[PDB]
This record gives C-alpha cells, structure tokens and sequence, in this order.
C-alpha cells in the first residue's frame, strides 16, 4: 500500500505540474517499485493509475510496460483494455484539439459534428467510437452524416452508405432523415438558383431512400 | 432649510452633453463587444465548444446588465428633454437614435 502511495505521489509531483513532458524520472522510479510488489491485485491497478495520471500518448518506457502488462491473464486486464480505448479517445479528442477528460454526456453531439467538419476520410469512423464509448446510438452518426452529404448534394454517397449499413439500423436513419427532409422543405421556399437546385436535389434524394425503404418494409404492414 | 438642493445639483450637472455622447458610443462599442461574442459562440456550439459553458451565464449577466444601462441611460435622457424643449432636444435626440 505505501509504494503505491510512493507511486501515487511520484505521478502528482510530475505529472500535476508537467509544463513540459521530458520529466520522465517519475518512470524509472517507478518500475522498480512496480518490480518490488507481490500482490497481483496492486500492481495492475497501480499500472493503472500510471495510465489514469500519463499524458496520452505515453512514452516508449510506458509503452513496454502496456505491453507487457496486456500479455498475463487478470480480471483487471479486461479494466486494462478498457483503460486503452479510453487512451484511444484520448489520442482522438487531442488530435482534434479537444483536451478534457471524460466530456460528461452534452458535447458528444457537437463533438461528433466537429469531426464531421474536418471532412476527413476517417472522420465517420472517429465519430462512431465517440458515441460507441459514451453509449449513444449510431443512428444519430449516419443520420447525421447522410444530412452533411445532402446539403452538400452527394446524394450518391448516401446510397452507398445505406446499402452498406444493416437493415436495421438503415430503417431508423432513413426515417429520420425523410422527417428532416419534410421539415426543412416546410419553411419558406428560396428564390435564388442555389435554394431550388437543393430542394430539388433533396426530393430525389429522398425518393430512391423511400424505395429502399420500402424493399426494406415489404413485411411490417403497419409500417408499410 | 434654504436653498441646498441646487449645489447638490451641480454635482450632478458635470454630466454634459459630450459626456452623454461618450456613454452612447461606450454601449454601442459594448453592444458590438456582445455581438460579437455572441457570432463566435454560435460556431462554437455548433462546431467546437469546450471553453465556453460558463461564458454562457457570463454572457446572461452581462446582457442583463447592459440592458439595465440602457433603460437607466434612456431614463436620464428622458429626465433632461422635458427640461430643455428648445436648447438640447436636437443633440439629445440625436444620441438617443444611436
């Protein structure tokens, strides 16, 4: 318990005030305490803490101790990997510019619509763990998307990623994106070239998705 | 009991019309200020809003505040155009457009 403590200490003297990330004196110190346990159970969860206090991404020294602690068998090593995606989302939200730890549940939405708006290839797959990991539904993600490609007029990716989806989760993005298409053709019509040429690009968008659908639907008769 | 009021005044009647002017330009350059803030929030919350969530009471108070000095401004305005209906309406009237 005192060299965990030892360790715990160690982490905040450094890691608290680390203006600059070359105060790697705290890892060797703290190997050789980790290499001093016998208890299993305090040595994961201090390796842990290593984790729960290190800037991601970790040093090279860390990096052979993740290593090492993913290859033995624990019931804390589950906790271990959860603790690793949870450096992945880190890495995410700091490659996008995003510092904080552990967003509470409001700024997912706007999170995913930022990585959304940097257009990158990968962009839809950083945004589906975002709301994978803080327990959101992905009907909002391709909804989401389908809507950024039609004000955008491709329309023809929106068919091939709705082809690619299941069934089911296509059912409810589709759904969802024809009440939205109502309702934003509810407001007051655009007069200029740009407001009519997405109106129509909408309209034909949405009916070969309404086809789909209903290929989709042939056996829900309510719904049909 | 004689005639204290009217110096007391005099302390309030340093207050000129110049000095009016500068009040109205101050909460027009603050109206901006606000304005401003409020265009660069709006893609914030819409594309990247971390620092912010506080600002938003900030942006309650100070909104509310210039409100109140706005009607208080306005108010003082209208104490001093019933008073001098031919020697300051213009000038008057000319800042409370602003």
């Amino acid at each position: 318990e005192l060299l965990l403590l030892y360790i715990e200490d160690l982490l905040n003297r450094c890691s608290s005030k680390s203006t600059s990330l070359f105060e790697t004196a705290w890892e060797a110190k703290a190997m050789a305490v980790i290499a001093c346990l016998s208890d299993t159970d305090l040595i994961f969860d201090a390796v842990l803490k290593i984790m729960y206090a290190a800037v991601v991404p970790w040093s090279a020294a860390v990096e052979q101790l993740v290593k090492q602690h993913l290859e033995m068998d624990h019931p804390k090593v589950k906790l271990l990997q959860e603790s690793y995606k949870l450096m992945e989302m880190k890495k995410l939200l700091r490659g996008y510019g995003i510092r904080e730890v552990n967003l509470l549940n409001k700024e997912i939405m706007r999170v995913v619509r930022y990585i959304l708006k940097q257009d990158v290839p990968s962009s839809l797959e950083d945004a589906l763990k975002v709301a994978q990991a803080f327990m959101l539904s992905d009907d909002e993600i391709y909804s989401l998307r389908i809507i950024d490609l039609i004000d955008r007029e491709q329309g023809e990716d929106c068919l091939l990623l709705l082809k690619s989806l299941p069934p089911a989760e296509a059912e409810k993005t589709a759904e969802r994106v024809i009440i939205w298409a109502r309702l934003a053709l509810q407001e007051e019509p655009d007069h200029s070239k740009e407001g009519k040429a997405w109106r129509m690009s909408v309209a034909k968008t949405s009916v070969d998705i309404l086809k789909i659908l209903c290929d989709i639907q042939k056996d829900n008769l309510q719904k049909k | 009991m004689a005639s204290f009021v009217t110096e007391v005044l005099a302390h309030s009647g340093r207050l000129e019309k110049e000095d009016l002017g500068t009040r109205i330009s101050r909460l027009t350059r603050r109206v901006e200020e606000i304005k401003g803030e409020v265009c660069n929030m709006i893609s914030k919350k819409y594309s990247e809003f971390l620092p912010s969530m506080q600002s938003a009471q900030g942006l309650i108070t100070q909104v509310d505040k210039l409100s109140e000095d706005i009607d208080l401004l306005k108010s003082r305005i209208e104490s001093e155009v019933r008073r001098d209906l031919h020697v300051s309406t213009g000038e008057f009237t000319d800042l409370k457009q602003q």
